[PDB]
């Protein structure tokens, strides 16, 4: 007996071959493999597979190989490929990816994922299914940014903030020991994993170490706190002995240095350059070339992303309203880089993006216009020459990267979180193919649903209008604990701060962000010569012009926005 | 180039389910006066007691039909069904209480079967 | 007013329908939550009129045609249901595939 | 000195032979008697009754008999009675039904009822005072529920589920020991009482077993995990042993079993049969046979309550429904057994209301549509037998018992729960006659108002618009968990599963449930032999058929609701 | 905007007023809680335009009758109460017995 | 519809504008709140139409007029900014000065 692929398709999700469109994109992604037995597939529900004695296992206590909980069924979109299987959850981590069932009766069982009487069922199939964003650049202003993350698919927010204090509302810091011990403590109930920036700024070691030992996760050097030469040198040899990430948003001004002068003081550190474009903050005018060098981790915030006509005029208008706060501002917006950053984006010499969230950059928007970039170089670059067999796969997998695996790596936690691997807590998105990258179906913590576009609570069924995004159980009461990561720096987990401060999150370790660079960046690990002209602003690399244009439309707009 | 978000281009062909295993037909018949639906993972052999075949060739077998579906049977209805092979370590445990280990026990089961009265054990 | 949970949510229904109904009399094609919003809300009116549930099944097929929406909506919108008081209790209305 | 009756009941409430009509149905309660002493009535306000040296003691500590709170002139709807009396609350307890006030003054004062100077007051003339609602047909799918539980009176949620995962959206079942704990700790944040039923499916005991002993305060069998002799013979024994209830769903498919074979897997055992009628899940098409036996608890969900005119036409939409998730659905939706289910609610065959919340059924319209279902059998059968004094007292009483006691009796919690009796917890109910079993005024939990139906927060007074159901004190900080139960297996509380999990609600202990059967059931206790005619869905009882017809309209409706 | 609380809530009151008149322009008997908007928003707007709190109190009992709203909603209706920002600051309106 | 937590806030501020243009057309002068929700929903509903980031800076700027609002109200309002999705995606709209 054979099943039509169409028929085949819409029962159990596509397989190999077949294609998905993204969203309303022009990109395509293919099934590169299937982990299925055909005809053995997984579901639920009445006269289904995964019932006891068949699909389900009615022998097996929660320990003897039993999956917490199975989504069967997913199309997985993963730096680590583009492909179909089951995935199975325990003790909140992905244990297993490939074929669960009942090895009683059906071929092909992956010996670690067993449906039993302690597993719970969730159908992907029809579903793209991808690690949950992380969001490396977050200005923690306003708890009601939270939910306006999850939306759109985002599960880790690491950056510095607390509340609407100018400091936070400029930079990417919550400074000091006792700033960063109430953000700690506030972190408690928030549904997202975090992790906390102190400030990078100092000419003493101490003042600044004392942050990492209080819970810091990181450091952030921003100007305007002084980006100076000592600044950037104290930060970075803090960072060195403590294992954690330092972030840069550079001199703009040019004070105390030209670019040239801001790597000299790195010396050849490891460091996370924010916003490598320069429209959100850096050395006027050649900021940029900051993502060519081997120990330079690049990243885009968000409104840049990517070049279209209305680019410009609003931030033109952010300029003047930088002005009106009097920010030293009678250069700084330049079409000829944020052009440029588009193709860098498509050559995989920017490796990351986050949002910048309530500074200069939009929450809910990192994934939106990681998809939005990809597609607008489809269709003026045209496929990539990686692509065979029609399909956008190289390229989906450069970009999901951007946001996934890249910034994990870069602030060193991509050994919980960052991509749907074996072995890493489970943050998963469910995402309709229609709404990919738009709205996300079902965001799952640790392995329980946080957040779900889902509709009338008083009705007989979930699906009734009105269909939005709302908190589910995995927020509400003591599970908002068990769902959630604190990262924060080795001494101060050794020295107890977690208990010291009644944290009752689970709490992630900061390492190995010390011994990385550019090269560790998945599909976007390209060094460079970038020249930036003085005069013209004209980008090159490696001697080559690089020219873009904007685009009047794009995707992922308003075919799905209410306003 | 009319774009419908999020639509599938399935490649061209089909799909062979339980591909390689032996398959078998059978005649079936619903003795009772309501409808019985059978899902497509059940071992064969323990379905619901009224349903009238030789249930020797229910054992270590189940629907040859895709994952997931049912064969229907209204009261009186007669019909032909085509069987494949169970697979794994082709054991079953629960369901009617039949079994409860190798499929290869044809005897006990079918001395279960008998003795609890489903239909059409030698 | 006593308002309990639902009855103050599907206000905002009914307010996403009248702001879609006057960005559609100044002649834009509606998107997919202008377009879910319309059907969504004639569904709630027309359970308050005392239509009864099949009534509203057929009508809900006819509030919206392709060309009073964006291209790709019709085929975004597989199904709108909604839940409202009928002169005989609460009732669900299903309309599946209302725009061709 | 006198007062005519009239301003007798406007003043302090109804009194013995007065009567009352529910909302806008054409159901009558009367005042069977009345606790007070004419003339010592207690009242609170200024010049009135409850102040120190008066109706309120000045002399005794709080120890001394004196009340944490007391509501006074209620007017009690209950299985035990329709009546008139104040009602004392201590410790979160219901300690007294009497009459309350201070005994150096006032005749009749029930000795544990002083107010003194520990004493708040509930003013309860004029009001309709009943025991929270039990509803033990959950699906816990989004934590919005809750709110929606509350405005309509329901108190206590039995039941399972993880949130939006195709098994919690199909089946009560929160799965395995990991699920268990999640949810347990997520409970400590919902403002209602909660237990957790486990997945009644398995071939070996302690895949089950583990589940209570992990915390689950009962099992649920459903078909979508196979409702085959196995699953149902092992979750009985699990049960048996354990002491908590299953609910089944039983195979509606008919696969292993018509519903003879269920009743002989269950083999006299005590079982609460869920959705009896069957629309809800069951052998077709006979399952609502199962409400004629000893051994079965028989529960209706709600959207089949009553029979209207629109009934089958939603019912037929459902299916259409489920189809289109492709659920096995080319019988199921039969007039003539939601129309004999009317009919078994007036007689007193199946003994419970329950919601099915966003499965299959309404989180906030138990309460409701028992009363729409009561008044539609007095229009159409009129008055029954048992009725005199022109009143729908017995009615009355027999349809409370359905959402109140027999829930709370079935699940093995109404030494809790249930009823408004002394030494019973403060889950109290008072509602306007006006809008009685429609829109609850205050919901009291644990003695402390946890929801109330209110006005403008920034008024001079809170009764200015928008008047609507709001989360009270109760709910906030820890009050949440003082104010509500985590009811739990009697192995998992003596194994410390609540200070393992760091539970701080009052644990609850479910018991005394595998000893019990329908005679147990107050007001609803009939046994009888219901046959369901295999071609034409006709329905006997004791050789008598039973046939009724639908309604256009219903009272507590159009009148009330917003949308 | 600076939208503080109670102008946030009492947005809602105005939308359910705008809900409750389509309806009552379209035929129907209103119900209990469409009245209470009507009548609420009324004074709100009342207050707004400057009127006094004694204007609003008369003018209260003539902006329904019982013959626009359904059976026993008259006699569901004792008070109609709300606060609203007059030319003098935020006042408490009451109006007794609204519809007959 | 699948709102997300900015479609739903937005709403509200579709509504206000609504209750200030109705305030507005039975001859009222404008408050601060009611000035501000005007301007910031005609910049949204101005995104949906498509038009540009260059225009509504401009058409903002003539919205009201002092003659249409309180006095102090113009000097009150130093900017007004609104985010909306414009065919090219999300942008942010500041106008300065709205109203003299
Ligand atoms: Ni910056
Ligand atoms: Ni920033
Ligand atoms: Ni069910
Ligand atoms: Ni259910
Ligand atoms: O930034
Ligand atoms: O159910």
């Amino acid at each position: 007996m054979k099943i039509n692929r169409q028929q085949y398709a819409e029962s159990y999700g596509p397989t190999v071959g077949d294609q998905v469109r993204l969203a309303d994109t022009d990109l395509w992604i293919e099934v590169e493999k299937d982990y299925t037995t055909y005809g053995d597939e997984a579901n639920f529900g009445g006269g289904k597979v995964l019932r006891e004695g068949m699909g389900e296992n009615g022998t097996y206590t929660r320990t003897e190989n039993v999956l917490d909980l199975l989504l069967t069924n997913a199309l997985i979109l993963d730096y680590t490929g583009i492909y179909k299987a089951d995935i199975g959850v325990k003790d909140g981590y992905i244990v297993g990816i490939g074929k669960g069932g009942n090895p009683d009766i059906m071929d092909g069982v992956t010996p670690n994922m067993i449906v039993g009487t302690a597993t719970e069922v969730i159908a992907a199939e029809g579903k793209i299914v991808t690690a949950g964003g992380i969001d490396t650049h977050v200005h923690f202003i306003n708890p009601d940014q939270v939910d306006v993350a999850l939306a759109n698919g985002i599960t880790t927010l690491f950056g510095g903030g607390t509340g609407p204090a100018e400091g936070s509302k400029a930079t990417t810091v919550t400074p000091g020991p006792w700033n960063i011990e109430k953000m700690l403590k506030s972190t408690e109930g928030l549904p997202i994993n975090v992790g906390i920036l102190g400030k990078g700024h100092g000419s003493s070691i101490a003042p600044i170490m004392e942050q990492i030992d209080a819970g810091a996760a990181g450091l952030k050097i921003h100007e305007d706190w002084g980006a100076t030469p000592a600044s950037i040198d104290r930060s970075l040899t803090v960072a060195d002995e403590a294992d954690v990430q330092v972030a840069i948003h550079s001199d703009t001004l040019n004070e105390a240095g030209f670019l040239e002068d801001t790597l000299r003081a790195i010396n050849g550190r490891v460091i996370h350059s924010f916003h490598v474009e320069g429209a959100g903050g850096g050395h006027a005018p050649d900021i940029m070339a900051m993502a060519g060098h081997p120990n330079v981790l690049p990243s885009s915030t968000n409104p840049t992303r990517p070049f279209t006509v209305n680019t410009i005029d609003e931030h033109l208008d952010m300029l003047m309203v930088c002005h009106h706060l009097k920010q030293n501002i009678p250069s700084r917006i330049r079409p000829e880089t944020i052009a440029a950053e588009d193709i860098l984006h498509d050559l995989g010499i920017i490796s990351m993006m986050s949002t910048d969230a309530l500074a200069m950059g939009r929450a809910g928007e990192m994934v939106l216009r990681t998809w939005q970039t990809a597609d607008k170089m489809k269709k003026q670059r045209g496929p990539l020459a990686e692509e065979k067999n029609g399909s956008d796969n190289f390229r989906a997998k450069r970009y999901v990267s951007k946001y996934t695996i890249n910034p994990a790596i870069a602030q060193g936690i991509a050994h919980e979180v960052g991509s749907i691997e074996e072995g890493k807590f489970a943050d998963l998105v469910l995402w309709e193919p229609k709404f990919f990258g738009v709205k996300a179906d079902r965001v799952i913590k640790g392995g329980i649903i946080a957040y779900a576009q889902i509709g009338d609570p008083s009705a007989s069924i979930p699906t009734p209008q009105p269909v939005m995004g709302r908190r589910m159980y995995g927020t509400v009461g003591d599970l908002i604990h068990d769902t959630n990561i604190t990262f924060m720096s080795k001494s101060s987990i050794q020295q107890g701060v977690p208990a010291k401060l009644g944290l009752k999150r689970r709490i992630g370790t900061v390492k190995n962000c010390r011994n990385i660079g550019k090269k560790d960046m998945k599909w976007n690990d390209v060094t460079t010569d970038i020249d930036i002209n003085p005069e013209t602003y004209e980008v090159k690399v490696d001697g080559e012009v690089l020219t873009c244009e904007p685009v009047k439309e794009l995707p992922m707009a308003q075919r799905y926005f209410l306003f | 180039n009319y774009i419908v978000p999020g639509e599938y281009r399935v490649a061209e062909g089909e799909i062979e389910i339980n591909a390689g295993r032996e398959k078998t037909t059978i005649r079936v018949s619903n003795t009772g006066d309501r409808p019985i639906q059978v899902g497509s993972h059940i071992h064969f052999v323990e379905v619901n007691k009224e349903l009238l075949f030789d249930r020797a060739e229910g054992i270590g077998r189940r629907l040859n039909i895709p994952s997931g579906t049912a064969a229907r049977f209204e009261p009186g209805e007669e019909m032909e069904v085509e069987l494949t092979e169970l697979g794994g370590n082709r054991e079953v445990f629960g369901i009617s209480d039949l079994t409860n280990g190798s499929v290869d026990n044809k005897e006990l089961i079918l001395q279960r079967a008998k003795e609890l009265g489903y239909k059409g054990v030698e | 007013m006593h308002l309990n949970p639902a009855e103050k949510e599907k206000l905002q229904i009914f307010l996403a329908s009248e702001l879609a109904l006057k960005r559609k009399a100044r002649g834009l094609k509606l998107n997919y939550p202008e377009a879910v919003a319309i059907i969504t809300s004639f569904i709630m009116e027309g359970a308050r009129d005392g239509k009864t549930v099949a009534m509203l099944m057929e009508e809900g097929k006819h509030v919206l045609t392709r060309d009073d929406v964006m291209e790709g909506v019709p085929e975004m919108i597989d199904d709108i249901q909604a839940e409202a008081t009928f002169p005989d209790g609460t009732k669900l209305v299903t309309v599946h595939n209302p725009i061709s």
